[PDB]
RNA sequence: UAGUCCGGAUUGGAGUCUGCAACUCGACUCCAUGAAGUCGGAAUCGCUAGUAAUCGUGGAUCAGAAUGCCACGGUGAAUAC
RNA sequence: AGCUAUUUAGGUAGCGCCUCGUGAAUUCAUCUCCGGGGGUAGAGCACUGUUUCGGCAAGGGGGUCAUCCCGACUUACCAACC
RNA sequence: GUGCCUGGCGGCCGUAGCGCGGUGGUCCCACCUGACCCCAUGCCGAACUCAGAAGUGAAACGCCGUAGCGCCGAUGGUAGUG
RNA sequence: UGGGGCGGUCUCCUCCUAAAGAGUAACGGAGGAGCACGAAGGUUGGCUAAUCCUGGUCGGACAUCAGGAGGUUAGUGCAAUGGCAUAAGCCAGCUUGACUGCGAGCGUGACGGCGCGAGCAGGUGCGAAAGCAGGUCAUAGUGAUCCGGUGGUUCUGAAUGGAA
RNA sequence: CGCGGGGUGGAGCAGCCUGGUAGCUCGUCGGGCUCAUAACCCGAAGGUCGUCGGUUCAAAUCCGGCCCCCGCAACCA
RNA sequence: AAAAUGUUCA
């Protein structure tokens, strides 16, 4: 949670004299974090939602929500109401405790780094990118795990152009091409 | 010849055919066709007139068909007693009013026209007029 | 959105008031100051008000944000209707959830004579 | 943040191969001795040192030796 | 084939406006709340607007949405 | 159709009993309501019979 | 006792030699990669002794190029009512 | 010479309609004024459907192929959505 | 004498609502800082909630200008009709 | 019964025909019901869609995630019409009013019958409380009488006391 | 006109009924046995259910429209 | 127990 307090004085002055805003309130600030980790496979089995569930609960530090079908679908045969899927929103302290520990631990352990994307902004200055094995973060021993556990990390900020949530991320040297 | 693309109702009420149409004013073309008598021009005979007046003008311009049938007009099998169901739809009638323009044409001169609606006319059962499109 | 969302939730216990001629005691929750007026039955004129943003009570308080900055408040509401001869009156939310300062100031108007 | 669901919070310890002193809270309950960090990072100027290709003429050249 | 049908079920207004009721009689024999209750009105399971007070027949057209509502004055 | 039919007598000094339905294909328990004992005033609970 | 330090196909790069010349189309070496394959369906084949089976060596043609062919020896059975 | 029910449809029963007796409220009717709810005729096309042309136009069919990963071009021409 | 401000509650329900541009923070309002507890999340101080108030007028809200729209809408004629 | 036979239909609910109150026919045009629920009921508190576009592991047009547009084109146990955000739509906590005895006053039927119902007495539950609740958003899910069965109540019980 | 039933691998038949999966024999392809063929033995492939529209999360299946086919009725003067 | 066939000329 010190990348919080970096923001509290490195980020908000580099950004007044980037963008040139009239109050402090008018940088962007990250809302929140939503770790999405669709299973799909938990009509197959039951244990095997539970055990995505608790290497999801393990990656951030707290249970997260089993998420059900919005809608009917027979085409991956889900009637309304199935669980298939888990999130967690970090949000304060934690999800600062969790930003960080993303950026200066995790993404190094990816096989094959070279960045990441300057276009994964869908048009809002939110982030939203995506990580194939779970296991750059040090809770699972790998001993434990069966699965290539993938999940979605999608940033929320209150940037109003994508470009704006760019340069935000600039300022934490969020690793890209 | 023209019938509706998968239409709400398969059969429907005959009712009445009154008052005064609406498409009163040429919109599209230069020339239009535009009915005087009162009746129901069935889809068998838009697509024979439309012929009528393809071949006056060869092949050539824009001829625009501003009437559409949408009314099943269903009938009784030959020989059969009253009652018992109604009929089954046989063709698609389109109620006309008086003051109706039937088609509207473009780009030939007014004498190609007149003659060309001439033909088309003959083939049509209301008394039909030559009109053509004004300023407002 | 904060304020409509709070809105549609005073909806239903407003029409259900305003239909059974009642006089009701209505409560604005502000993060600083708490509002609470009196209003008769015909909807228009209130009787009797008073809130947080009055000197009379603002001086005597350390900060006007507080549930016994409302308990103060919800005895003046009860002590100027008993001058007006106001006992019996319906409470309203006003989409407050009846927990915290607004529950405050009920019971500090339910102890001053003022019964709802 | 209601109790007993969830797991615990203790103040970790991260190594690195630049030595990093990096004390950040998680849920593991042990001490990571980390290879790669963001100060140790591979790709701050392995880009430069990942491309190499757009080159046989000297290449050639050492077959031709003259 | 067709033929079948359903016997009717009498609705519409009982009491038009203007109309001295008495309290219980039914104003509205309406299907869902084609009008909805004014003042001194009970609106019943059936969705049949009545009389809570006997007195005169108020038709009249309130709310943001502007639905006709039906009041009864104390007569 | 598949709802039958039982009786939920009182457990109360009385012969007295509500009829309702069950569905018999779920339901293995006996159904429980407090209901109005209409002779002794007073509400007691009704298990279920036929 | 495991797709295992089994297995080696395949493929990328880097080389050596023969030969005017190795791209179509050679052999071999080095590093890396490292699949199919866990005793094989119906059916079928060789052999009775230093043979079967198994291991390694040489020769012809040949600039170079065989796991083929011709030839030699080491180890060495079972069974034939 | 209507409604309702009827092993009922050319019968019958109750109500409606006729007549006689008796008792009662300007009670009832026509008209002007006033208070009403309607949603039909007509009209309209935001809605549920349907229709034509024009513009934009994914998407599309067939071609020419690089006739390999990629993709492009063209078109006798079909076409949603606003 | 009052006027411009602002918050709440209603009347009246688009001539009142959208859009565009500007604008206000001493007050009021909002955001906001914090949260061990009251209380809450089918995960999370997002919301709900409490404790407080540095900072801000960005968002939201309010006010003004603007007809680009929604909206309101004659007179006359026409349709319909007793 | 557009002669009879054959085919079909017979009760109930929704729309149209139906001519702007109600009602209104045909072997006229379209569809459905013969149940379901212990909660899908009661209540308190809270929430509010469908469908597209952008981004994102497996993952594609569509699984779950975040954001925007949009606006109820969604949903409501079932057909259709009417209705619904104060939501009647969606979620959770707590319970049984899916309550007994009545019921001013009207609606609708020839009648049998059917429907709505403020309020009163008893006792219950939800809410701090105002109040709410005697089934379910409404309209279908149903059959008279006789005869006979089971339980309760001493009302009766052919001499009296019992009993059938 | 009217009525019942049916169409599914190349051929002839199951599966529908109670919706989520398409089986059966022959034929067919490849190997084997034989001097060669048949027969026999082993292994595998091959059908989006006539078609169109709708219903549901989902259509071989449910509903409706149409075609081909088979059977049935076309009686009373 | 099963166990069929083999174009014409030369």
């Amino acid at each position: 949670a010190k990348l919080h307090d970096y923001y509290k004085d490195e980020v908000v002055k580099k950004l007044m004299t980037e963008f040139n805003y009239n109050s402090v309130m008018q940088v962007p600030r990250v809302e929140k974090i939503t770790l999405n980790m669709g299973v799909g496979e938990a009509i197959a089995d039951k244990k095997l939602l539970d055990n995505a569930a608790a290497d999801l609960a393990a990656i951030s530090g707290q249970k997260p929500l089993i998420t059900k079908a919005r809608k009917s679908v027979a085409g991956f045969k889900i009637r309304q109401g199935y669980p298939i899927g888990c999130k967690v929103t970090l949000r304060g302290e934690r999800m600062w405790e969790f930003f960080e520990r993303l950026i200066t631990i995790a993404v190094p352990r990816i096989r094959d780094f070279r960045g990441l994307s300057a276009k994964s902004f869908d048009g809002r200055g939110n982030y939203s990118m995506g990580v194939r094995e779970q296991i750059i973060f040090p809770e699972i021993d790998y001993d434990k795990v069966d699965r290539v556990r993938g999940l979605d990390i999608t940033i929320t900020t209150t940037a109003k152009s994508d470009e704006e949530g760019r340069a935000l991320l600039a300022a934490f040297d969020f690793p890209f091409r | 010849m023209l019938q509706p693309k998968r239409t709400k109702f398969r059969k429907m009420h005959k009712g009445r055919n009154r008052g005064l149409a609406q498409g009163t004013d040429v919109s599209f073309g230069s020339f239009g066709l535009k009915a005087v008598g009162r009746g129901r021009l069935t889809a068998r005979q838009i697509e024979a007139a439309r012929r009528a007046m393809t071949r006056a003008v060869k092949r050539q311009g824009k001829i625009w068909i501003r009437v559409f049938p949408d009314k099943p007009i269903t009938e009784k099998p030959l020989a059969v007693r009253m009652g018992k169901g109604k009929g089954n739809v046989e063709y698609w009638v389109a109620l006309i009013q008086p003051g109706k323009v039937l088609y509207e044409m473009d780009g030939v001169p007014e004498e190609l026209a007149r003659e060309a609606f001439k033909l088309a006319a003959a083939k049509l059962p209301i008394k039909t007029t030559f009109v053509t499109k004004t300023v407002m | 959105d904060k304020k409509s969302a709070r809105i549609r939730r005073a909806t239903r216990a407003r029409r259900k008031l305003q239909e059974l001629g009642a006089t009701r005691l209505v409560v604005h929750r502000t993060p600083r100051h708490i509002y609470a007026q009196v209003i008769a039955p015909n909807g228009s004129e209130v009787l009797v008000a008073a809130s947080t943003v009055e000197k009379a009570i603002a001086e005597q308080l350390k900060y006007t944000g507080n549930k016994d900055a409302a308990a103060a408040v919800g005895k003046a509401v009860a002590e100027r209707a008993l001058e007006k001869g106001i006992k019996d009156v319906s409470f309203d939310r006003s989409g407050f959830q009846y927990h915290g300062r607004v529950q405050a100031l009920a019971d500090a108007a339910r102890e001053a004579g003022l019964q709802f | 943040m209601k109790k007993d669901i969830h797991p615990k919070y203790e103040e970790i310890t991260a190594s690195c191969s630049c030595g990093n002193v990096m004390k950040i809270r998680s849920t593991v309950g042990h001490d990571l001795n980390l290879d790669v960090c963001s100060k140790c990072h591979p790709f701050f100027t392995g880009k430069q040192r990942d491309v190499a290709t757009g080159g046989r003429v000297d290449r050639f050249n050492k077959r031709f030796n003259i | 084939r067709n033929g079948r049908d359903s016997e009717a079920k009498r609705l519409g207004v009982k009491r038009f406006g203007g109309e001295s009721v008495l309290a219980g009689s039914i104003i509205v024999r309406q299907r869902g709340t084609k009008f909805h209750a004014g003042a001194n009105v009970g609106c019943g399971r059936d969705h049949t607007l009545f009389a809570k007070a006997d007195g005169k027949v108020k038709f009249e057209v309130k709310g943001p949405k502007n639905r006709k509502f039906i009041s009864i004055e104390a007569e | 159709g598949i709802r039958e039919k039982i009786k939920l007598v009182s457990s109360a000094g009385t012969g007295h009993f509500y009829t309702t339905t069950k569905n018999k294909r779920t339901k293995p328990e006996k159904l429980e309501l407090k209901k109005f004992d209409p002779v002794v005033r007073q509400h007691v609970i009704y298990k279920e019979a036929k």
